[PDB]
């Protein structure tokens, strides 16, 4: 006769399949192999679409297949990893200098910016010449992120480690300490961090402190995992008695994330993925503003007009519960939230006027934290 | 900081990032009003009292029309939108910039469409939209 | 293209094919109003929200006419043929040259009839008619 | 330490470990009631008396949702599990902060599963929780 | 993947492999309510407890409509098929696209049948039809 | 051959081969209800199920009538025929012409006679009548 | 009324300025030796533009 | 075709930028420090005669 | 593709920001300090507008 083939398809496969979930953000892998067919100079960055139809990158090597396979391995997925081209030569011409590395870096940009976060992964680890990454994503809108295989950092008095050299006066960095032959940072940023939506009510992940990976495996010990992450019981986080980084550690029969992705002191990585969201959101909605008027005048009702942006966004980020509930956190007091004050056009010159740049909108804050660290009593009387 | 004595002239509205323009005559263009009441005092039958505050913060906002308007044409196509099963958001706002009295709502949605008369005069068109959050903004400027 | 003010005599209105001709005095000759409201707002016991829309586009028309008119004719001749038991369609249409602002129905129904009062002076009479659906048009001249 | 006067702001409701969101509207959305009569009184032929009091303290709470709430999301999966054969616990707790008043139980089952009605507008879903232990707090703060 | 908001226009309902079209006006128009309760607690003279949990998972719809739809037609046909001797399954399966909720069932039945009143107005259809085994779906937009 | 909206102009009901005129005011004048469920579902205590349907084809239709109507004197004198101890079968049909809708019975007795009410204004008088085997008709006209 | 003149306000300093002005000429001393030309005198008008924008800036402080 | 169907002749019609303005169909160029050389704008400044060349690009920032 | 940055400027700081509120008066603050860039004997006295932009007198100087 005919086959049902000819009026549908239906197939079967040998797969593990998990729903989409789209999120926020995409991550950058950088490093030095090319593939000559899909970044040979004509690519310093290239996108995809999902792992399994990678065939440019050998799905064997240790750069880009073995980081993009704990990149794509969160229970949700997320798509298109920004694959790489960037620092195609070995870090320097002469190896020592940073300042080629430097320039790699700045010439990266003019290709692509779809990126937030930055990974380098299975090599480039512990090169001095890194060092360039950690001063350049310094006033830049990205997050830098350096999972070492193999380090000191468990001696609490050493100076010469990453998270040493670079402790406590950078605020847009961390350190993904562990063990050998594991791709980290790929395993839950980007996977896990990726898949975060805040245009829900209550999704603040405030934390990223206990979160499991699809698979890996657990660091050891006890008195090894304060002198990483820094973190002393019960009074907080220590600059000078630790190096902050994150390890994976077990506790009970379950392994998670430890330290919620510190980068100095005190600063969470949930804080900086948010407020960025934040940023991100107020330029998609200002664009939106532009292409829908005919124009914007240069006039105080198109500074409202212009205004009415902030407004909006901060209602919105009030609700995900980022933005703090209206009360002092000293007293508990009545106090405002957040305040938008916008300037005036009338006694800025027509001197300036003319620039056709509209003067600075001034916009106020006060996050709302979460809890790292429980106490309880137990007072007994018999 | 002068305090400046009211006019519509500086009265801001916007509706989906556009502003409000042809309104009708009157001293009530654009109304907003609270959808229930703050609370509830309850007296037992031997004098004692009770209080209990609501937790819904919700408001409708009416805009008066001119049957000649951009803003009558921007709604008219809101609720075709609505009506084909397009079911979002669309913030409005409006502050007094002499007070800075006003509010915010990131979503609204069209409640009630006005009635086309057409008559000897030209007559208004009521719309009423709809949130589920209203913000009021704080007169600093009191 | 000058936008043109408004006046009744760039009004037109075609009942079952014919004119509407014979109206009576002030600003509701002919006024449309939806069936229903578009939506409503559902404010839950801890802050939360969810709208919901209507799937209803229906609306009536009220015509009000003078004792001496052939449209007053022409409708009841329409009731007429209703009470016998033939039930049909009757499209309805209206617009505005000067704006495009309008809508339009495909079958229309008799649903009040008027009252007949001689008098001393002469009055109105007021036809409604209802249809199941009602498409605005778009004002594409503001 | 003054005393809150009501409101469903300060209440919080904890199932399984996460917070109970999505309510529908009314003065009824969380409420619990015991299980039995906690006692009886037996009067004989001849006037005398004898009281018994039982020793069952088990209750059941009844929880109002909207028909978006992601507490219905996870009570939907507790009952999918439940019907898997997996039968364990998950305890649920509810206290007022204003007065203290509440309870805990450390081990719930659902009992009851609600109708899933779409219609015109949004309705209640309704779920149905029982325990074999229920203790009320008590309200320190009257 | 933005929250709608509820609407009839994104409900939809197959029996049969056929649509369901005209129902009638209500929040209650498709109903469905599981067979039994989930469990049982059961309590001994001394305080010690024992849950029960059950196997039956089956369920009833009931839905109803207009005097004028060809769902009536429909359901009119396999009524008269059940009752000349033909005994088959027929599925049936409704769900949300806005948070994925519903459920299916491979096999159901016809289980009562409307009352044909004419009167004045027109007045509502009600069908019945049951299922041995009914499992929802889980909403996973919550 | 357009869908005719309804109306009583065009339904016919014919009792023992006369028309059914004097009928009372309301949305139930005739009204016809199956005399059983279809089927009954029936659930095992491991999950399993069975479904059982019935051979019963019967029906009861309930006329409401006035005081002054010539199917009450009709009606009265079957009465009194079936009294005297004449059993014969009586059809009854009904059917509505827009949509082909209804029923028929070849063999109807009398089951409720109605109550005589004086008073000050008139009331109804109901009939209801039985028969062992109802066949509805397909609405083709849906 | 179409937004290209300018709304009657200083832009340096927000007070009252006149956005155009029209001066007609005379041509009372404009000699007859030129008043048979048939070409009238010139009529001078005044201007004021209003622009609009093209660039954005918003701030931000947060305090935690 | 989008300049000529502009009429000034209606209240608040100046579209005083013709700067975020989507053709009918066409493509993109691409660069981002390449889009400076060309049209000589600087980020926050304005727009610099000696560091570029003004001209038209039709960029794509969003999707958009 | 392109940054946002191209049509927009939005920043985030980590400092105190509140309202200006403008007001009658101004005070003076006379020493025997002086810092040779702004006062060296060219202005006995040198208006500011912030604190932060503070860098003439040293951030630690009583």
């Amino acid at each position: 006769k005919l086959p049902y083939s000819r009026v549908t398809n239906v197939t079967l496969t040998r797969t593990d399949n998990f729903p989409t979930r789209r999120g926020f953000g995409t991550q950058l892998i950088l490093t030095h192999t090319a593939v000559s067919g899909q970044v040979d100079a004509t690519k310093r960055t290239k996108l995809y679409a999902s792992l399994a139809e990678v065939e440019a990158d050998y799905p064997a090597n240790t750069s880009v297949y073995k980081a993009a396979l704990s990149a794509f391995s969160q229970n949700p997925r997320p798509i298109r990893l920004k694959v790489g081209y960037a620092a195609t030569p070995t870090g320097g011409d002469d190896a020592a200098k940073k300042a080629d590395f430097i320039t790699s870096l700045g010439a990266i940009l003019n290709y692509d910016q779809a990126f937030y976060q930055i990974t380098l992964d299975a090599a480039l680890r512990d090169q001095p010449y890194l060092d360039g990454l950690v001063e350049w994503v310094e006033a830049q809108p990205k997050i830098a992120m350096i999972d070492s295989n193999a380090a000191g950092h468990e001696d609490p008095a050493n100076t010469t480690v990453i998270a040493a050299r670079h402790k406590g006066t950078v605020e847009r960095t961390a350190v993904f300490y562990h063990t050998d032959s594991t791709e980290y940072l790929a395993a839950s940023m980007a996977a896990y961090m990726s898949t975060r939506v805040f245009d829900d009510a209550n999704s603040a992940y405030t934390l990223k402190f206990k979160k499991a990976p699809g698979v890996r495996a657990i660091d050891k010990g006890s008195a090894v995992v304060t002198a990483i992450t820094g973190f002393v019981e019960q009074t907080g986080q220590s600059e000078s008695a630790g190096h902050c980084a994150n390890t994976l550690i077990d506790i009970g029969d379950q392994e998670f994330l430890v330290e919620g992705s510190t980068l100095t002191q005190n600063v969470f990585l949930d804080e900086i993925h948010a407020t960025d969201w934040i940023i991100a959101r107020t330029e998609e909605e200002m664009l939106s503003l532009f292409l829908n008027n005919d124009r914007v005048p240069f006039t105080d009702q198109g500074m409202q007009q212009l205004a009415s942006v902030p407004r909006a966004i901060m209602q919105l980020a009030a609700r995900a519960g980022i933005v703090a509930l209206d009360l002092n956190p000293l007293t508990g007091a009545y106090e405002p939230a957040y305040t938008i004050t916008v300037p005036s056009v009338f006694d800025i010159p027509e001197s300036q006027r003319k620039a056709r740049i509209a003067p600075a909108i001034q916009v106020r804050f006060r996050y709302a934290g979460a809890v790292h660290y429980s106490v309880i009593n137990y007072t007994m009387t018999f | 900081m002068a305090m400046k004595a009211y006019s519509m002239l500086n009265v801001t509205a916007t509706l989906d990032g556009r502003r409000v323009i042809g309104l009708m005559d009157g001293d009530d263009a654009i109304t907003t009003s609270p959808g229930v009441d703050v609370g509830t005092m309850l007296v037992g039958a031997d004098g004692s009292w009770l209080f209990s505050q609501t937790a819904d913060k919700s408001a409708t906002v009416v805009i008066k029309l001119k049957p000649n308007s951009p803003t009558h044409r921007q709604l008219t196509e809101k609720w075709m939108a609505q009506r084909a099963g397009r079911l979002v958001g669309f913030p409005f706002d409006f502050i007094d910039s002499a007070s800075n009295e006003g509010g915010t709502g990131a979503e609204f949605f069209i409640q009630k469409a006005p009635d086309d008369s057409k008559g000897n005069n030209a007559v208004v068109r009521e719309w009423t939209i709809v949130t589920g959050e209203w913000t009021p903004t704080i007169p600093t400027l009191l």
